[PDB]
């Protein structure tokens, strides 16, 4: 069918289990049929999302990894842990390249922005470090937030960084200038995840009340949609019953898929604002979700020590 | 009391914490020479092996390449555990034969032991004695038989008088092996022969002082079991205990092996706990598997406590 | 000349050499400039006049007077579009035979090596530039009639298996004596009729690969010394195995469409299939006195054969195997201080080196200490033994492996200290 | 336009990714629109052609599959792959249904006739073995190779079948006499590469010099059409920089398609003894090619892990 309404419907397709630890993040594959997960026993395992066979382990830290990131090549992984350190790993030898230092404290968010060039980090040390892929030196280096960083993702141009961390604030950046364009009060409890809209998704956001548009969801009861032009809250989406953990855009730019911390895959819509459908994923806490940008693949990453993927219909 | 029991072992995991990092940085430059030593310092005797590593240490200091230099190159590489059963299985306690037998386990191309004195043989036939090792010669008539059985089998073989070389052994020693898929298979002479992974050879020489051509030189790592002051002298202290003091020498050797046993039971106490305390899955404070590995702690903290006075017998039959 | 190496021979065979080749090079080509001239003709005088040559001096003198030569003898010319430093020319990337870059050059034999490692020889390989110019030095020996090389270089170089990968790649098919004990005259000689009879009555391209330490009498070098030379072994085929040779050289005839009758022309048929089908390819180590040997007891494998002088791994040669094969490991410290002394053993080594440059400098210095180490202690009277490249490639591997399994080890160990160090916080 | 002057243009239509090794063979499906390639990890990925999307993705081996064939029908897919496996496929169900054993080595290629109650296939054991479809058996072998045969592919009719091999030679064996009819040898290299000519173009070969005509491409960068009957070539093509890897004929029975190893796909007109075009296909080797028989398509696999879609204009 047409992937605008790819919603995942019950039960799950597959369920991986072998994972000792709590999963932290999940992550798909751009141009192989495959994926891998992040966990808390300094794992990182990978595995194919079409068949649901294990493919293989990379172990090669020494503390549990928060995040992990792709680039657009394909080629290089990104994983950040609590051991001050982030590996890079390649996907045709699989193994180790560089380990890298600088952060005293515990690293949570790891990205590479389409450039393929360098890396951002966002760690405990009220700072994020701009370190490089050649080389692995640190080259320049964030500094404003005065409390613990918890996500940082680049948008998709790549001119613009956004970061969230646990002040009640978003300040998003700009990788240039070294100046927060945009930084506001209004959210009331810590902000856990962040998104960017896809091009898709800017002229639907822009015809539901230009762009670009960031997405944040918060420990505050409430889930939000930012801009950057007015640097004011659009919209607020109520209804989920716990702690908001994972949310994410859809391939089409017109849906919604979150997950929180009452068990519930929650879909919902901005033209009316109610969910149409409400989905029991796990029997522990919800961590992490991803969505195929060009496949029908829900996938649920949970501290339940199992990952389970999900068939869009 | 838990807590009492564990600060023990608090006060040094701490400070190893703190040294990974340091040690994070010298793993380069050790392996470094290590491997050096292990692929080119087995011909030479003691002297110039001490020669080499020194060079290449000198080297690396002069390079701004930091190496640990407080370690032995042998316990860098052998386990005690492995050390033990060498021990058992009659090799001499010298540094020299412990190299030897490191890179006997550590080879990547087939080694070529040099064994005048004969220990070499024997420590070879003992180690390898769970796995069907057969003996052959070069000069054997029943050799290319033999050696197709074990090529087949996957049975370890050690050939004696590598002096007359029988070159049907080059693609073995070369690893000319074509993969049909899966299945391993090499050629040798006019048949093609299954080789199986689990499949060593060790070529064995009775004569220090031969020449070999280029080519197998080239192919097979030497191992040269040569004989050193020290353990000559150690060898020649012991024969003058077992003949003169007898008594001394049977309660020596006795200590020596319970010292032995004891040092391991401490090591399988150190990974126990270790494994034990990394798998609690919950509250420490919550369980009696706790208490148990407490009761372990204390049964072994008495057992090192009593070691000592086997050292101290030890010292006095030492001196 | 000829008391510096007993090799050292020119005469107007070499001209004769340089023009054919000048010929074949400006066969199909049609259309070419001045530039391009002078560079075919510096290619051909490298090919001609230095292959044959031990010392990187005299290689250096070689260079040099092609260079002031051409310079002297061509005015208001572009030198640096005429001469460069690879002057490499290849017939794989393309039909003609045009000069190409070593970039396209070693991707090429990458892929065809990958190509080559299920086929024949699933070995590994490193490559390098030394490599690059022995492949198609082979590759052009291989491809002309009555081509027969002659490869010096010290054991373990990899000499046999860029001949067998030059030749798998060429279509020639790779034939070995296998040699053993009470290997004699009589099984040398049935060895040479059968690959005779597949390189003459089956019409099939040989490279007849075969080594000094094959070599068990003087009746091997003899028969040799006949069949470069001449094409032919008189007294080979005698009995009844002449009658079938005749037989199936009459059947070979038929089948590639000549009429043959007797016995005379026949053979003289035979013969000229062996010299447009056979190749022979001999490798040895280089030696004072070995090399004086062979070239009084077979002037055919100094005058027939095209001689190659690989010798050992240059420090050049020796650096870029080491970097290539310790680039999938992490060997980078950003807080590297260079020494003020700089031990470098590498010329041309990058300034400041980083820290796995630094490292594989000092690799290439432990193979130069050894040498080093070996020459003194026979220089003092003990038995000695040679050192290799595959001891280089033996450290280089043991040192992979040491590197990876002592990361596990210590990762390993810190994990398990760093749950129970939170453990017993808890 | 006229299936006379289908000739593929620059650039390709799509650029279809996701194998995770080099594709080797790429065919069209006589009924249904779905281009099926085979790969070097044991995946025969299905794809569409039509619209240029990822379809489904078919495991059955356990090591790389070589090269795959269709029936009169185009129901049953037959593949086989370096681990001695023949396996026969359905597209009702795109299930496996029967595997197929017996070869010493590595089976090279495989093809159905026509009538469809048989299979042949080529291995690196210098045989060729005579299988039937109705219950996994061997009929008999072929045998009289010397080396290692690279593809077998039967004429129109299925009496005659030819093959090419490591030795030079190219034998055409007849199904019904169980001999070799007429063996030739001319090819300096490795022959790799066959085909056959098609019902409506004996006439054009007839006016560029009946039959039966046999192709043949090798590695020494050279094109040969050879009569069966007379045992004797028609003429040598040259024009390529590299090993030739795969020769087809065209709907319109008056070119030639042929792709090689010098990353180039040609089309060549046989009347005039000169190449017309040189299309640049790839960054790496062209392993082989298709072309439909009532669609401007031409798909060629490669090295690089890609498969490309060319439009006939
Ligand atoms: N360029 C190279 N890169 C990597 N390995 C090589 C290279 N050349 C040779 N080797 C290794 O060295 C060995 C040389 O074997 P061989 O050619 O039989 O010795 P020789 O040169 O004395 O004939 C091969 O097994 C190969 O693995």
């Amino acid at each position: 069918r047409d992937p605008k309404e790819w919603i995942p419907r019950p039960p799950e397709k597959y369920a991986l289990s072998g994972h000792r630890s709590p999963v932290t993040r999940v992550i798909f594959h751009p141009v192989f049929s495959v994926m891998v997960s992040a966990s808390e026993d300094a794992t990182i395992k990978v595995w194919d999302y079409e068949t649901g066979d294990f493919e293989r382990t990379l172990k090669g830290h020494t503390d549990s990894v928060q995040d992990i990131s792709f680039d657009h090549s394909g080629k290089l992984l990104a994983s950040c842990s609590a051991d001050m350190t982030i590996k890079l790993w390649d996907f045709q030898g699989f193994e180790c390249i560089r380990t890298m230092h600088g952060h005293d404290h515990n690293v949570s968010s790891v990205a590479i922005m389409p450039n393929g060039d360098h890396i951002v980090s966002a760690s405990r040390d009220k700072t994020i470090k701009m370190w490089e892929v050649q080389t692995g030196y640190c080259v320049k280096t964030f500094t404003g937030h005065r409390e613990w960083v918890r996500m940082v993702r680049p948008n998709q141009d790549g001119t613009l960084i956004a970061s969230c961390s646990n002040d009640q604030t978003v300040r998003v950046w700009v990788v240039a200038t070294k100046e927060c364009k945009a930084e506001l009060r209004e959210h009331e409890h810590v902000v856990e995840c962040i998104s960017w809209a896809p091009e898709s998704s800017y002229s639907s956001i822009s015809e539901a009340t230009p762009g670009p548009f960031l997405l944040s969801g918060s420990r505050d009861k409430t889930i939000k949609m930012w801009d950057v032009s007015t640097g004011m809250c659009l919209m607020t989406l109520v209804g989920h019953d716990n702690w908001v953990r994972g949310v994410l855009f859809h391939s089409g730019g017109k849906f919604i898929l979150s997950c929180a911390d009452d068990k519930t895959l929650r879909v919902w819509d901005y033209k009316n604002k109610r969910c149409m459908k409400t989905l029991n994923a796990h029997e522990h806490f919800v961590t992490s979700l991803d969505f195929h940008k060009t496949a029908p693949y829900v996938v649920t990453g949970s501290v339940d020590q199992t990952v389970k993927v999900w068939e869009c219909r | 009391a838990l807590l009492k029991s564990l600060s023990a072992e608090r006060e040094r995991w701490e400070k190893t914490s703190e040294t990974f990092k340091n040690q994070m940085s010298t793993i380069a430059g050790d392996c470094l020479l290590s491997a050096a030593f292990i692929a080119y310092a087995g011909y030479f005797d003691q002297q110039m092996r001490q020669n080499l590593f020194t060079t290449w240490s000198h080297h690396l200091q002069q390079a701004n390449i930091q190496f640990r230099t407080d370690i032995a190159r042998t316990e860098y590489l052998s386990n005690a555990d492995e050390r033990l059963r060498w021990q058992a299985s009659s090799l001499p306690a010298d540094d020299l034969c412990t190299e030897n037998a490191i890179m006997l386990k550590r080879f990547n191309r087939y080694p070529l032991i040099i064994d005048p004195s004969g220990q070499a043989t024997e420590f070879i036939m003992n180690e390898y004695k769970d796995r069907k090792i057969t003996r052959t010669s070069f000069l054997d008539d029943a050799f290319r038989k033999n050696l197709e059985s074990a090529l087949r089998f996957g049975n370890p073989l050690l050939v004696q008088d590598v002096e007359s070389y029988d070159p049907v052994l080059n693609p073995v020693l070369n690893r000319e092996v074509r993969r049909t898929g899966g299945r391993v298979l090499i050629t040798l002479g006019d048949q093609d022969i299954d080789l199986s992974p689990s499949f060593v050879i060790f070529l064995s020489t009775r004569d220090p002082t031969v020449e070999f051509p280029p080519d197998l030189c080239s192919r097979v790592t030497f191992v040269n079991f040569t004989v050193t002051r020290s353990s000559l002298q150690s060898q020649c202290l012991n024969e003058v205990l077992k003949a003169e003091r007898p008594d001394v020498d049977e309660k020596r050797s006795d200590l020596l092996k319970l010292q032995g046993e004891f040092q391991l039971r401490l090591r399988q106490l150190e990974k126990s706990l270790l494994q034990a305390l990394n798998e609690v899955k919950g509250r420490i404070l919550d369980d009696d598997t706790i208490i148990t590995t407490l009761e372990n702690l204390k049964r072994e903290a008495a057992e090192v406590t009593r070691k000592v006075e086997e050292t101290d017998i030890v010292m006095q039959e030492v001196e | 000349t000829q008391d510096t190496q007993p090799h050292y021979i020119y005469s107007p065979r070499e001209m004769t050499r340089w023009v054919r080749g000048i010929f074949e090079a400006l066969r199909p080509l049609e259309t070419l400039p001045v530039e391009g001239l002078i560079r075919i003709w510096a290619h051909e005088a490298l090919r001609l006049f230095q292959d044959r040559l031990v010392e990187d001096e005299e290689r250096r003198w070689t260079d040099e007077n092609i260079d002031t030569v051409a310079l002297k003898h061509f005015p208001n010319i572009d030198r640096e579009k005429a001469m460069s430093r690879p002057i490499l020319y290849s017939n794989w990337l393309s039909k003609d035979y045009i000069p190409v870059d070593q970039e396209e050059l070693r991707d090429y034999v990458k892929a065809r090596l990958k190509v080559f490692y299920e086929e024949e020889l699933d070995v590994p390989l490193v490559l390098f530039n030394e490599v690059l110019d022995h492949v198609l030095r082979i590759d052009r020996i291989f491809r002309q009639p009555q081509g027969h090389l002659l490869l010096i270089g010290v054991s373990g170089a990899g000499k046999t298996t860029l001949s067998r990968f030059v030749a798998w790649m060429n279509g020639l098919s790779v034939y070995q004596i296998k040699v053993h004990r009470k290997y004699t005259g009589e099984d040398f000689d049935e060895d040479l009729r059968t690959v005779l009879r597949r390189s003459g009555c089956k019409n099939e391209k040989i490279a007849f690969i075969m080594d000094e330490s094959n070599v068990l009498d003087s009746g091997f070098l003899e028969r040799m010394n006949t069949l470069l030379a001449n094409g032919e072994v008189p007294g080979l085929f005698e009995g009844d195995e002449y009658a079938t040779l005749m037989t199936q050289c009459k059947e070979g005839a038929q089948k590639e469409g000549l009429m043959l009758d007797s016995h005379e022309e026949l053979y003289k048929w035979f013969t000229s299939q062996v010299i447009r089908n056979l190749h022979v390819v001999f490798t040895m180590n280089p030696s004072s006195e070995g090399l004086k040997d062979r070239a009084a007891t077979s002037p055919a494998l100094f005058n027939r054969c095209v001689l190659n002088w690989f010798g050992d791994w240059s420090t050049e040669a020796l650096y870029q195997v080491g970097k290539e094969f310790t680039s999938k490991m992490d060997l980078e410290k950003p807080n590297y201080i260079v020494p003020d002394y700089m031990p470098v053993v590498y010329d041309k080594l990058p300034q400041p080196p980083s820290h796995r440059e630094a490292i594989v400098n000092s690799c290439v210095f432990v193979h130069q200490t050894l040498h080093q180490a070996n020459a003194r202690l026979a220089k003092r009277g003990g038995r000695t033994m040679a050192i290799t490249p595959r001891h280089y490639l033996d450290f280089i591997n043991h040192y992979a492996n040491l590197f990876h399994e002592k990361r596990s080890e210590l990762e390993e160990q810190q994990m398990h200290l760093n749950v129970g160090l939170r453990k017993i916080k808890e």
